[PDB]
């Protein structure tokens, strides 16, 4: 995916390439089975690209946190899908709409499915109480 | 099985093979494995043989992963098994090095006769196949002769040795006066 | 392997070491005899 | 009681200073029989091994040319670790054993290794437990 | 365990040992209550183990992810063993085969159980939507 990251499909391969380029990354990776004196600053900064990598890479892998399954790679939400938002069934959408070209088309509900997902993460919080108020 | 023959007094060449084609140790070793000539990494241990003195190979080849052997100014003792073990197998060579001559040294006369003496090594079987400038097929065994000596016998004698499956060619050389 | 490793390390430090004024190394290349 | 010889770097003693090596012949120190006694004799006495220009390569086959040398005034010391060694065996022998040697460098870097495995992690491990999920 | 990973046992300590001392560097790493003008290189390469410590780390510890336990220390899978493959009980098997000598004895089956492990996840996808299909 051009970098350390978008590590999970190629560009152009649409979506269900991608989705399962995932876990062929997974097992590809599972196994593992002239210098100058001012080299010095281009490995430096050959560092931060690396770090920021992980970094963002949690900072958001993170705040899957709140959207209930950081750290992984792959969700399924708990949200009612409104067909207003896209409108298209697994079968085109993922061998058409190479993403790039596929998450412009929905490049305004971007936030409102943020909305939805930690709202439903809240609902099972709810419920969880619902549930624990007897026993 | 791959035999080589000489002729006592050339040299002769002995074959190892390698797939790597990359020169890695390989030891050249007679029948109860003394040690002849041996790759040891990018060098050659002349062994501590009979051949302390004689035996080489081209030293270039081995990069390409082909080691040879040869036996210089061969006498029939040199005539024995070799073995190349090159990785994980003892390829073997066999020289049965013989030579030969004739009685007469510098003096002969038409009418007489000469006789002929060829030094094989033990084990040998061979029978030997000689020629004349007169066309005199000497047809026997070793000890070939003829009654019959002439001036028309002049000139050397193409004499041949058949040691399991090869010859080697020979000077019977015939001079009067 | 490792001791591989070092030997080719070694190889590698011994000619921009070692100066050879004029080397005359040998070649083929594959004409079968 | 046999330094058959050939090329000089595998019997002589073959060492490093001033760049260059110092080749005698198979005369010293290379003789001695055992029974249960030694075999030779008996400050800095003596022993002849001079030097050479056209050296073999250890590395890869083929000659090299060398510099005429220093004016002169050279030392080297040492502390050996050990020695190199092989049976000049065969099957001609009656009851005298010999040892007779060594110029491949992958074991004269060996006898410092035996030790260093280099490995790998395998932190992922498996093992037995009574574990497994809701149905 | 020689490195910032690793750090879950020592080695020989049979398995019981590392597994236990699991939860102590959890415990023990809890509360937490000359320099040359070329030493940039070294601690430069100095950085880089860390990261890659990290890097390989989640990259892993990351794809524990289609194995269910990303991110922690301790799975618990849900597959049938294969007596086939060790015919081992906890006793002998914690106490014995100092890891390192344990999975030799398994040195095969190192893909098959990533295989039926993966696979039982997919397992759990396929009855979480059976239960779904209703309500
Ligand atoms: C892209 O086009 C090629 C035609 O050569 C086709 O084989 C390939 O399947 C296309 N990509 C996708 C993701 O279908
Ligand atoms: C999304 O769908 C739900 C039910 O299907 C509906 O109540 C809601 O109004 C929809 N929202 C949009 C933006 O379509
Ligand atoms: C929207 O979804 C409905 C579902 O019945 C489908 O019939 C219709 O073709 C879709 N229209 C567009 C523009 O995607
Ligand atoms: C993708 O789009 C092309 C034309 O744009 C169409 O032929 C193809 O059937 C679509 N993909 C699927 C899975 O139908
Ligand atoms: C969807 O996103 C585009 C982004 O340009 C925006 O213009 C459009 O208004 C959005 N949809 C709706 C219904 O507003
Ligand atoms: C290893 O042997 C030592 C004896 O020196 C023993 O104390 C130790 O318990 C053994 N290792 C394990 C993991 O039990
Ligand atoms: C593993 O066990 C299952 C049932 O316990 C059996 O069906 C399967 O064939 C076994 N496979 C191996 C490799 O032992
Ligand atoms: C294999 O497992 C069976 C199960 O009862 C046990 O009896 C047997 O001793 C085991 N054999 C080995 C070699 O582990
Ligand atoms: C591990 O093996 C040793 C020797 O075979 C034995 O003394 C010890 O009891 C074994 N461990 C267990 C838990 O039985
Ligand atoms: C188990 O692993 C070893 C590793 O050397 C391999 O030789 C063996 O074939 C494997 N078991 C089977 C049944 O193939």
């Amino acid at each position: 995916g051009a970098v350390f990251l978008g590590f999970l499909g190629v560009a152009g391969s649409t979506m269900g390439a991608a989705s399962m380029t995932l876990t062929v990354q997974a097992r590809q990776l599972l196994s593992g089975i002239q210098h100058l004196l001012q080299l010095t600053v281009w490995g430096i900064k050959q560092l931060q690209t690396r770090v920021l990598a992980i970094e963002r890479y949690l900072k958001d892998q993170q705040l899957l946190g709140i959207w209930g399954c950081s750290g992984k790679l792959i969700c399924c939400t708990a949200v009612p899908w409104n067909s207003s938002w896209s409108n298209k069934s697994q079968k085109e959408i993922w061998d058409n709409m190479t993403w790039m070209q596929w998450d412009k088309e929905i490049s305004n509900y971007t936030n409102t499915i943020y909305k939805l997902l930690e709202d439903s993460q809240n609902q099972q919080e709810s419920n969880e109480k619902d549930l624990l108020a007897l026993d | 099985k791959k035999v080589v023959l000489g002729k006592k007094g050339d040299t002769v060449e002995l074959t190892c093979t390698a797939s790597q084609k990359k020169s890695i140790q390989f030891h050249w070793k007679n029948s109860n494995q003394i040690k002849i000539l041996g790759n040891q990494g990018s060098f050659l241990t002349k062994g501590p043989s009979k051949l302390n003195d004689r035996a080489d190979s081209r030293r270039s080849l081995w990069d390409q992963g082909n080691f040879p052997l040869i036996i210089k100014n061969l006498k029939i003792e040199d005539s024995d098994t070799y073995i190349c073990e090159v990785e994980d197998q003892k390829e073997e060579v066999q020289l049965l090095v013989f030579g030969l001559t004739a009685n007469s040294d510098t003096h002969l006369l038409q009418g007489q006769s000469l006789t002929l003496t060829l030094e094989s090594p033990p084990g040998s079987s061979p029978s030997v196949q000689c020629r004349s400038p007169r066309g005199k097929n000497i047809q026997g065994g070793k000890t070939l002769s003829v009654s019959q000596l002439e001036l028309q016998d002049s000139g050397t004698w193409t004499c041949t040795v058949l040691q399991n499956q090869k010859k080697v060619e020979f000077k019977i050389d015939i001079v009067v006066l | 392997e490792m001791v591989n490793q070092m030997h080719e390390d070694v190889i590698s430090l011994w000619d921009q070491s070692l100066k050879p004024c004029v080397k005359l190394t040998p070649l083929c290349v594959t004409l079968e005899c | 009681t046999s330094s058959s010889g050939g090329d000089l770097e595998i019997t002589t003693h073959s060492f490093t200073c001033r760049g260059e090596f110092f080749y005698c012949n198979t005369s010293g120190l290379f003789n001695s029989t055992y029974m249960p006694n030694g075999t030779y004799l008996h400050s800095s006495i003596t022993i002849p091994c001079r030097i050479k220009q056209i050296i073999n390569m250890w590395q890869e086959v083929g000659r090299a040319m060398y510099a005429p040398p220093i004016e002169g005034n050279i030392t080297c010391k040492s502390n050996i670790t050990g020695l190199l060694l092989v049976r000049d065996g065969g099957t001609e022998s009656n009851n005298t054993e010999t040892n007779n040697g060594g110029g491949d460098m992958r074991d004269n870097w060996r006898s410092e290794l035996y030790k260093y495995k280099v490995v790998e992690i395998k932190p992922l491990g498996v093992a037995p437990t009574a574990c497994k999920r809701r149905v």
